[PDB]
């Protein structure tokens, strides 16, 4: 009669080559009896399986994206496991979620974590400018943030209407 | 390793019968178990389909899943389609490695179930903003390293 | 009969 339910934790912003460490925690099952796995997503490139671990913890399995970069585990005594981030690239940023398998497919599925990878991009450039000139270019970088963010409230603002009205009478 | 081809949009009317196909690369369909998971717009993915066939509980009797050996692929049929249905759909099967489909995405009350739907879509919009918000803050802060220099 | 990779030891 539990619901099961998948939590993880950890994720954020982080700079390329270094390293980030997800978390989930699972409730409702026998947590020993199961694998665990770690897919990723993007809207243009859908799902992606990165790692699975086995019921007892001492079979790993990697997809060829992740090999030899990422690890996972798993603490039995917890009922969490892990995905250990290193060598992280650009293309690693996704919502990373966790799932619990049940022999030949995932039967539940964590909520989803956001992982931003930042760009390796050089900036030795900004040396030879002012403060002034760096401020300049905050000055024109929100702008664009706002934008993006103004058209996602718009995006959203649709969505809400007819359910606002259909409330109304 | 073989690939699961989903087409990449489906549309079709209310009340019809849908039929979203998952076509396996290499290798026989039949070799390995399907599954498919639905995934409504920031929402995680739930299983709709297991075992190629097998309905989870709480899954409705409209959603059935086959295999069409003939066409090497999967099938989620969708029987009198409603608008609650209109969500993204992904086939899954595996073999040494795990492989998704990429997703086909399908397009087609009393005031305590309108109140719950208007106020799901607030945590999603967060969710977006923050993404954003962690995106432009690598932009921003070589600028304000620059700065403190 | 082959499990899911990952899954083999799942109850
Ligand atoms: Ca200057
Ligand atoms: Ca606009």
């Amino acid at each position: 009669m539990k619901e099961v339910q998948l939590v993880e934790s950890g994720g954020g912003l982080v700079q390329p080559g270094r390293s980030l460490k997800l978390s989930c925690a699972a409730s409702g099952f026998t947590f020993s009896n199961y694998g665990m796995a770690w897919v990723r997503q993007t809207p243009t490139k859908g799902l992606e399986w990165i790692a699975s671990i086995s019921a007892g913890g001492d079979k790993t399995y990697y997809g060829d994206s992740v090999k030899g970069r990422f690890s996972i585990s798993r603490d039995n005594a917890k009922t969490t496991h892990y995905l250990q981030m290193d060598s992280l690239r650009s293309e690693d940023t996704a919502t990373y979620y966790c799932a619990k398998t049940s022999r030949v497919y995932f039967d539940y599925w964590g909520q989803g974590v956001m992982v931003t990878v930042c760009s390796g991009s050089d900036y030795e450039f900004l040396k030879s400018w002012t403060v002034e000139d760096l401020q300049k270019r905050l000055l024109a970088l929100d702008p664009m943030m706002e934008q993006e963010i103004e058209e996602i409230r718009q995006k959203y603002q649709s969505k809400r209407q007819p359910i606002l009205d259909a409330i109304e009478a | 390793q073989f690939v699961l081809t989903q087409p990449n949009s489906v549309s079709t009317n209310l009340g019809s019968t849908v039929k979203l196909s998952c076509k396996r690369s290499t290798g026989n369909i039949g070799s390995n178990y399907v599954n498919w998971y639905q995934q409504h717009e920031g929402r995680s993915p739930t299983t709709m389909i297991y075992r190629d066939d097998k309905r989870p509980d709480g899954v409705p009797d409209r959603f059935s899943g086959s295999i069409d050996r003939s066409s090497n692929s999967a099938l989620l049929t969708i029987n009198n389609v409603q608008t609650e249905d209109e969500a993204d759909y992904f086939c899954h099967s595996y073999s040494s490695g795990i492989v998704f489909g990429g997703g086909t995405k399908l397009t087609v009350w009393t005031v305590e179930d309108l109140q719950k739907r208007l106020l799901a879509l607030d945590p999603m919009m967060e969710q977006e903003i923050e993404e954003i918000r962690q995106k432009y803050q690598c932009k921003r802060q070589p600028i304000l390293d620059a700065i403190e220099a | 009969g082959v499990a899911m990779p990952g899954a083999e030891d799942d109850v």
